[PDB]
């Protein structure tokens, strides 16, 4: 369960990210496809080259839903409902891949916001991404 | 196990690592990020806060031995299994650590590399260090019984 | 989650089991400890010898918790509250190990009740064992 | 990859398996227990009930071909990577299957062995087949890129 400090750490880190959201979403995905090649099996209809417009575009959408998730940290199961069904039942994404993406989200933020990425902010982000991806994997079976 | 292309990106970046403090930052964060792992290090003293964990001297110095273990494992990348044989036995027989925990220290170390190298820690350099930590981890898991 | 037929198969299966539930929970443990040796790290102070009376006694308590869950498939989150804590707040067992036991349980049930272990009952049990584990690993991230 | 004893437990039981059906039983249980895997097999036909799936000629026929590859890796336990190299590339480049799913087929198959051999499928016997099925899974995963 996220604590009050988790929430303010997550929100403050997200405010610093600012308008670079989709850009980081796009980088986070590419790192994921790159470091963990098996996640690429979920986007076979995608151009997956560096710079890929298609990856940029999806990057934005993933950014936008995490932003939507920063503002609903007390009822994430309500805010992520459509998305829960999509990943858990329509797409059948295995939970491990979520760890891969969450991890690459951490790397991208460590890379870009090193001053912000204190040990405590690291932990609050991990706790956050994990809670978001628990919602997105709940509707399976 | 590792291509010369990756081998260059890895040792290229490793050669720049502050060997005195990258390990203690990685181990400290393992304990901040994953609080249950702390029950394995009680001998280390004060771990009641991120500030206490992050300024703890036993934590810092155990971290250096862990980094030295990655360092030495890089020098034996073609046979990681052999280079981690006695550490696998140690973590199993003596420490009772679930190898599923090994993944968490590799990922934290990568995060520590990302935090410090920034724009230098690009997707390609990362993928290769992901390759390394996964293989170090599987080698540390090999001698469980 | 679990369908009306899922609940029906678990109950009927569990009724074939009868007096052997504790034997089976013991055997499933024996099978997890053996096939997946890393799970022994969670029991460093146990006699894990083949046929250990300690493992048998633990076997009985896993079985009893599972019988409980059969009688509460309606709201396992509440029934299993107490036990959810123990597996996070003293133990913190990695979710994978629950996969190992669930599997070693199905293998135990197939070895003793092949005629009841139809693909459809196999399927219902898998959802059940997985439903239990989900609540026993809630309390994590 | 295995010990001498493991090799005997593994090969001992495998000589007793019906090759024409254990594979079809395992794949159809794959589809029953994990219905989402039926996405991968739409060209097989009436996948609509447990009974439809369990009597389906194409499931039996595919299942057979899968088990045969399990025997191939059994002949070549020393190099599972080599033996499953081409299959690994097929599930990657062509079938786009998440290697995470490979253990579900391994597991369902171990259940079929459990079901057939009852008391003969003892804990030590099972524990060797787990080394096999995860070796097979690793090997099928090795060529993803
Ligand atoms: C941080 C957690 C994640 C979030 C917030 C997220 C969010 C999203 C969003 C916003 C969409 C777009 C839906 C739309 O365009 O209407 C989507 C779809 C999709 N997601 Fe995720 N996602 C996450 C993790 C993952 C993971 C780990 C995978 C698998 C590797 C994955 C695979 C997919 C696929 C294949 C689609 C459909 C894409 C398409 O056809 O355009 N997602 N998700
Ligand atoms: C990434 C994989 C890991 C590596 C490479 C690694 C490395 C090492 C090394 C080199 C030592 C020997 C240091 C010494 O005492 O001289 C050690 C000991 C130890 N390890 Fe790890 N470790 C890993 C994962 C873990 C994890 C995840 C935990 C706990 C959750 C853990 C718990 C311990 C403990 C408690 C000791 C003994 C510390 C002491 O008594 O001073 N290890 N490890
Ligand atoms: C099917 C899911 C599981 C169920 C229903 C279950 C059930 C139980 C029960 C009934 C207890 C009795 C203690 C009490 O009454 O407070 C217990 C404790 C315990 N469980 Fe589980 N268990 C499950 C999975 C696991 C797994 C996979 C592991 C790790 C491999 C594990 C590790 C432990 C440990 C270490 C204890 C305390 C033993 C001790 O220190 O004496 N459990 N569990
Ligand atoms: C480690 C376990 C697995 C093994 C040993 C295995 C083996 C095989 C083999 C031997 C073939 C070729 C059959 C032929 O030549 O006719 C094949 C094809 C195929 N596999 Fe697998 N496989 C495994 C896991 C999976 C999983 C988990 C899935 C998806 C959920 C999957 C989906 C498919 C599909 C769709 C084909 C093509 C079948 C067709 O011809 O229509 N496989 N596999």
């Amino acid at each position: 369960v996220l604590s009050a400090a988790d929430k303010s750490n997550v929100k403050a880190c997200w405010g610093k990210i600012g308008s670079h959201a989709g850009e980081y979403g796009a980088e986070a995905l590419e790192r994921t496809f790159c470091s963990f090649p098996t996640t690429k099996t979920y986007f076979p209809h995608f151009d997956l080259s560096h710079g890929s417009a298609q990856v940029k575009a999806h990057g934005q959408k993933v950014a936008d839903a995490l932003t939507q998730a920063v503002a609903h940290m007390d009822d994430l199961p309500t805010a992520m409902s459509a998305l829960s069904d999509l990943h858990a039942y329509k797409l059948r994404v295995d939970p491990v891949n979520f760890k891969f993406l969450s991890h690459c989200l951490l790397v991208t933020l460590a890379c870009h916001h090193p001053a912000e990425f204190t040990p405590a902010v690291h932990a609050s982000l991990d706790k956050f991404f994990s809670a978001v991806s628990t919602v997105l994997t709940s509707k399976y079976r | 196990f590792l291509t010369a292309e990756e081998k260059g990106l890895v040792n290229g970046l490793w050669g720049k690592v502050n060997v005195d403090e990258v390990g203690g930052e990685a181990l400290g964060r393992l304990l901040v990020v994953y609080p249950w792992t702390q029950r394995f290090f009680e001998s280390f003293g004060d771990l009641s806060s991120a500030d206490a964990i992050m300024s703890n001297a036993k934590v810092k110095a155990h971290g250096k031995k862990v980094l030295n273990s990655f360092s030495d494992g890089l020098k034996n990348i073609d046979d990681l299994k052999g280079a981690f044989a006695k550490l696998s036995e140690l973590h199993c027989d003596k420490l009772h650590v679930d190898p599923e925990n090994f993944r968490l220290l590799g990922n934290v170390l990568v995060c520590v590399l990302a935090h410090h190298f920034g724009h230098d820690f690009n997707p390609q350099v990362q993928a290769a260090f992901q390759k390394v930590v996964a293989g170090v981890a599987n080698a540390l898991a090999h001698k469980y019984h």
